[PDB]
C-alpha cells in the first residue's frame, strides 16, 4: 500500500542502501545514459534531416496518368501475344498480367490460363519464367 | 452519550475493563458479563459526576447518593470504585474545595525531587491521602519547564504554550479548577521565503502535499518494507526521508530515459522507413527514363515493342502506389514523434526553491519532536499516535505559570535547594540538597521514599548532577542512555504596536539553507499586548545558543523586516532568548523517540528501584525509589498533560505502598 | 512529538 506519487520497490531501496555513495553513483549512472540517448537522437534526426532532402520533390515527376480503359470479353491476337509474353515475364501474377493488356479482368486472365494453354504451349512458358 | 463522555474525558474505554482495572477488581472482570457492566456503569458515573464539577470533592456518600438502582444497590462494589478512581487520580485531583478538612494525623514521609507539573501533582496527591510531603526545586520557582516571561502587561511562555486538544485532556479539568483564559489558534499559517515574498499559494498546496506524501513513504518503508536496520544500526526518520527523495529523484529520471528511449525506437524505425523511401525514388527514376525510351520508339511496333512500353507502365505504376503506401506510414510516424517531443516527462523533481520551502516542514517537525530527524527513530518516533486529543490546539493569554503557580498552594516547597545526592537503603532514604545562593550550606532530608521528578536531561548528564546511593541498576542507566532528550528555544519580541496581520497566529520564514531550516522558522502572536515569539528549531537551537540576544534579535528583525518593511518593524521594548540546553534543570526542552530506543524505555523510566536487604538474609524490601516527569509517561510523552498524569500515577504508586491498598 | 506540528 506505498502513498500515490512515491515509487519504492525493495530492489532499489537495497540498491540507493547497498553502499554509502550507492545514491549518488546510481543517478550519475542514469545522467550519463540520458546524456548518450540524447546524443543518439541528435545523431539519428540530423541522418533523418539528409534522408528527407534527398527526398525532395516526391515522386510526382515520375507519376503517370491513369488509363480509364473498359473491360472487354473479345481477345485479339494483340492481347493474346501481349499475354503470352506477360505470362513470360511475370509468373501467375494473374493481377499484372491484367494491368499490362489493359482491357481483361483477373477472372479471363485464370480463363485464358487454361483455355489457350494447349496452343501457346503455357507449361514451357511458366518453365522458362521458373529457371530465371 | 454522558456516561460514555465521561469514560472517554478520562482516556478509558467506557465498554470494557482497563489492565489497571483487572488488577484491583479481579474477582469481577474474571466473572459474569452482568457484574461488569454493572461495574463500568458504576465507573463511567462516578467520573461523570466528578467532571461535571470538579471544583469541589466528590465523596463516597454523594456518589451513592447520586447512584439509580440496582447500581445503588451494592455498596462495597461502590465504594472500592469510588476509592480506586480517588487513589489513581481519576476523581478528585488538581484543584479543589475539599468537604471533609484532611486529618492533622499524618502517615508516612515523602521527598518529592522537583516542583514542575509532575512533581506537583504527586505532591498534591500525596497529602490528599494524608501522607507528609516536601518538594526540592533547584530553582527561586515552581513550574519548572512551564516557564512564563511577565513584565508589566507583556506575558509570553518560554516553555509549555499549547494545550493539544481538551478531548480526554486532564488540562480539561484543570482550566475549570484555575482561570485559565484558554484561546483556540487559527490553523491560518502563510509561509514568507529568503526574501519577504510569500509562497504561491499553487506551489504552497503543492510542496505541503508532498512533504506529507513523503511521511507517509517513510511509514510505508518502516512498516511493511521492514526497512529499521542499516549496517548494524537503527534506521533514523532523515535517513528515509533521503532515501525516499534520492528514489524519487531516481524515478524522474528512469522516467526521461524511458520517453527518450521510445523517440529514438521511433526514429529508427523512420531511418528504415526513409531509407526505403529514398532506395526506391532511385528506382521510380531509373524504370521511368526506361519507359519515356521505350514509348518514344513510335508506332507501328512489333508486339515485344509494345508488351515492352506495357510491361514498364505497370511495374512503375506498382513502384509508384509502394512509394505512396510507405509516404503514408511515414506521415503517422512523424504525428507520433510530434506528440512525444508535445509531452516530455517532468524535468526535476523538487526545484532549488522547492527543496527550501520542503526544508521548511521539515524544520516544522524537527520543532514538534524538539531534536534533527536524524535523531529520531523512524520505526517509533510517533508512536503515541492513537492516544492524541481531539478539539482545537489552545494557548494560556494568561501565561501557563498560572497553573502550577495553583497547584503550588498549600505544598510544603523548598526553592533553591538543589538535590547533590539521593540514598536509598532497606530502612528508608536519605536525600542531601545544598543552598543554590550559598553551595556551602547543606540540608539532609530523611523519608521512607524519594520521587525523581528530574529532567531526563539532568538524569543524562555526565559527570553527574545528583548522585544515587547505591547507583541505578544496567536497566535504567541504558535507558536513560538511550532515550532522546530534544531542544527547542523561543526568542519573545514585545514591541508597542501591532506590526503584524492580527488575525493570522502563525506565519513562518523560509531559510535559504538546509542547514538552517529551524532557524527563526516560525512566528508566533497568541496574547493582549504586541508580542512575537521566534522558535529556533532543529540543528539551529543547539548552535544559536552560543550567539548573544543582540544578535538573535538581529536576525529576528532582519526576518520581519524583509516581510513588513523596515519602516513598519520598530526596535522591541523588551526582548528574552530561552537557552534550555545550558539550563542546568533542564539541560534540554523535552523527550524524542531517538533511533534505537521505542516506548518500552518510557515504562523502564517508570519502574521504581527496591534497594538490597541491609542484613544478608533478611526479607525482599519495599521499594523506595519511584520516577515521574514527560520522560516517563510511554502514552503522552513530552507535554504537560503527560507529566500531569506521571505525577498522579506515582501519587497512587506510593500510596498503594505506604498506605495500603 | 507529532501532537506539536502546526497546519496539521
Ligand atoms: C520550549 C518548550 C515548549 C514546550 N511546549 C509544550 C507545549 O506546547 N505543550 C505541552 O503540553 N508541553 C510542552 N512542553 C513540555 C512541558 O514543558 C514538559 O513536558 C513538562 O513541563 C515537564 O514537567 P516535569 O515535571 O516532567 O519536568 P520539569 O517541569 O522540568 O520539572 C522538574 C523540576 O526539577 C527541578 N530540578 C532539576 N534539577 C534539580 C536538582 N538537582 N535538584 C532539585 N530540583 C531540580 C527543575 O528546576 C524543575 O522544576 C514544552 C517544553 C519546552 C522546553
Amino acid at each position: 500500500k506505498p502513498p500515490k506519487g512515491m515509487f519504492l520497490s525493495q530492489e532499489d531501496v537495497e540498491a540507493v542502501s547497498a553502499n554509502a555513495t550507492a545514491a549518488t553513483t546510481v543517478l550519475r549512472q542514469l545522467d550519463m545514459e540520458l546524456v548518450s540517448v540524447k546524443r543518439q537522437i541528435q545523431n539519428i534526426k540530423q541522418t533523418n534531416s539528409a534522408l528527407k532532402e534527398k527526398l525532395d520533390g516526391g515522386i510526382e515527376p515520375y507519376r503517370l496518368p491513369e488509363v480509364i480503359q473498359k473491360c472487354n470479353a473479345r481477345w485479339t491476337t494483340e492481347e493474346q501475344l501481349l499475354a503470352v509474353q506477360a505470362i513470360r515475364k511475370y509468373g501467375r501474377d494473374f493481377q499484372a498480367i491484367s494491368d499490362v493488356i489493359g482491357n481483361k479482368s483477373v477472372v479471363q486472365v485464370k480463363n485464358f490460363f487454361v483455355n489457350y494453354r494447349r496452343r501457346f504451349n503455357i507449361d514451357e512458358v511458366l518453365q522458362e519464367w521458373e529457371a530465371e | 452519550s454522558g456516561v460514555e463522555g465521561a469514560a472517554f474525558q478520562s482516556r478509558l474505554p467506557h465498554d470494557r475493563m482497563t489492565s489497571q482495572e483487572a488488577a484491583c477488581f479481579p474477582d469481577i472482570i474474571s466473572g459474569p458479563q452482568q457484574t461488569q457492566k454493572v461495574f463500568l456503569f458504576i465507573r463511567n458515573r462516578t467520573l461523570q459526576l466528578w467532571l461535571d464539577n470538579p471544583k469541589i470533592q466528590l465523596t463516597f456518600e454523594a456518589t451513592l447518593q447520586q447512584l439509580e438502582a440496582p447500581y445503588n444497590s451494592d455498596t462495597v462494589l461502590v465504594h472500592r470504585v469510588h476509592s480506586y478512581l480517588e487513589r489513581h487520580g481519576l476523581i478528585n485531583f488538581g484543584i479543589y474545595k475539599r468537604i471533609k478538612p484532611l486529618p492533622t494525623k499524618k502517615t508516612g514521609k515523602v521527598i518529592i525531587i522537583g516542583s514542575g507539573v509532575s512533581g506537583l501533582a504527586a505532591a498534591r496527591q500525596l497529602q490528599s491521602f494524608g501522607m507528609d510531603v516536601t518538594l526540592l526545586e533547584a530553582r527561586d520557582r515552581v513550574g519548572g519547564r512551564v516557564a512564563t516571561f511577565r513584565k508589566g502587561n507583556y506575558v509570553a511562555d518560554l516553555g509549555a504554550m499549547v494545550v493539544t486538544g481538551l478531548g480526554g485532556n486532564p488540562m480539561a479539568v484543570v482550566s475549570k479548577q484555575v482561570n485559565m483564559e484558554l484561546a483556540k489558534i487559527k490553523q491560518k499559517c502563510p509561509l514568507y521565503e529568503a526574501n519577504g515574498q510569500a509562497v504561491p499559494k499553487e506551489k504552497d498546496e503543492m510542496v505541503e502535499q508532498e512533504f506529507n506524501r513523503l511521511l507517509e513513504a517513510t511509514s510505508y518503508l518502516s512498516h511493511q518494507l521492514d526497512f529499521n536496520v542499516l549496517n548494524n544500526k537503527p534506521v533514523s526518520l532523515g535517513q528515509a526521508l533521503e532515501v525516499v527523495i534520492q528514489l524519487q529523484e531516481k524515478h524522474v529520471k528512469d522516467e526521461q530515459i524511458e520517453h527518450w528511449k521510445k523517440i529514438v525506437k521511433t526514429q529508427e524505425e523512420l531511418k528504415e522507413l526513409l531509407n526505403k523511401m529514398v532506395n526506391l525514388k532511385e528506382k521510380i527514376k531509373e524504370l521511368h527514363q526506361q519507359y519515356k525510351e521505350a514509348s518514344e520508339v513510335k508506332p507501328p511496333r512489333d508486339i515485344t515493342a509494345e508488351f515492352l512500353v506495357k510491361s514498364k507502365h505497370r511495374d512503375l505504376t506498382a513502384l509508384c502506389k509502394e512509394y505512396d503506401e510507405l509516404a503514408e506510414t511515414q506521415g503517422k510516424l512523424e504525428e507520433k514523434l510530434q506528440e512525444l517531443e508535445a509531452n516530455p516527462p517532468s524535468d526535476v523533481y523538487l526545484s532549488s526553491r522547492d527543496r527550501q520551502i520542503l526544508d521548511w516542514h521539515f524544520a516544522n517537525l524537527e520543532f514538534a519532536n524538539a531534536t534533527p530527524l536524524s535523531t529520531l527513530s523512524l520505526k517509533h518516533w510517533d508512536q503515541d499516535d492513537d492516544f492524541e486529543f481531539t478539539g482545537s490546539h489552545l494557548t494560556v493569554r494568561n501565561g501557563y505559570s498560572c497553573v502550577p503557580v495553583a497547584l503550588a498552594e498549600g505544598l510544603d516547597i523548598k526553592l533553591n535547594t538543589a538535590v547533590r545526592q539521593v540514598r536509598y537503603t532497606a530502612s528508608g532514604c536519605e536525600v542531601i540538597a545544598v543552598n543554590t545562593r550559598s553551595t556551602s550550606q547543606t540540608f539532609i532530608y530523611k523519608c521512607d521514599a524519594v520521587l525523581c521528578t528530574l529532567p531526563l536531561g539532568v538524569l543524562k548528564q555526565q559527570p553527574p548532577a545528583v548522585q544515587f546511593v547505591p547507583p541505578l541498576p544496567e536497566w535504567k542507566t541504558s535507558a536513560v542512555q538511550r532515550m532522546g532528550f530534544g531542544n527547542l528555544n523561543k526568542v519573545v519580541l514585545c514591541f508597542d504596536r501591532v506590526f503584524w496581520d492580527p488575525s493570522v497566529n502563525l506565519f513562518g520564514h523560509v531559510g535559504s539553507t538546509t542547514a538552517s531550516r529551524g532557524e527563526l522558522f516560525l512566528f508566533w502572536n497568541l496574547y493582549k499586548a504586541p508580542i512575537l515569539l521566534a522558535l529556533v528549531a532543529g540543528e539551529a537551537a543547539g548552535i544559536m545558543e552560543n550567539i548573544s540576544d543582540d544578535v538573535i534579535v538581529g536576525r529576528c528583525l532582519a526576518i520581519l523586516k524583509g516581510i513588513f518593511g523596515s519602516s513598519a518593524v520598530p526596535q522591541p521594548k523588551e526582548t528574552v532568548v530561552s537557552r534550555w540546553r545550558a539550563d542546568p534543570w533542564a539541560r534540554g526542552s523535552y523527550s524524542y523517540v531517538a533511533a534505537g530506543s521505542s516506548g518500552n524505555d518510557y515504562d523502564l523510566m517508570a519502574q521504581p528501584i527496591t534497594p538490597g536487604p541491609s542484613i544478608p538474609g533478611a526479607p525482599q524490601p519495599i521499594p523506595r525509589l519511584f520516577f515521574a516527569g514527560e520522560h516517563t509517561i510511554r502514552n503522552y510523552p513530552a507535554t504537560v498533560h503527560g507529566a500531569l498524569l506521571s505525577g498522579l500515577r506515582e501519587a497512587g504508586r506510593i500510596a498503594d505502598q505506604f498506605l495500603g491498598a | 512529538p507529532r501532537s506539536f506540528l502546526v497546519r496539521r
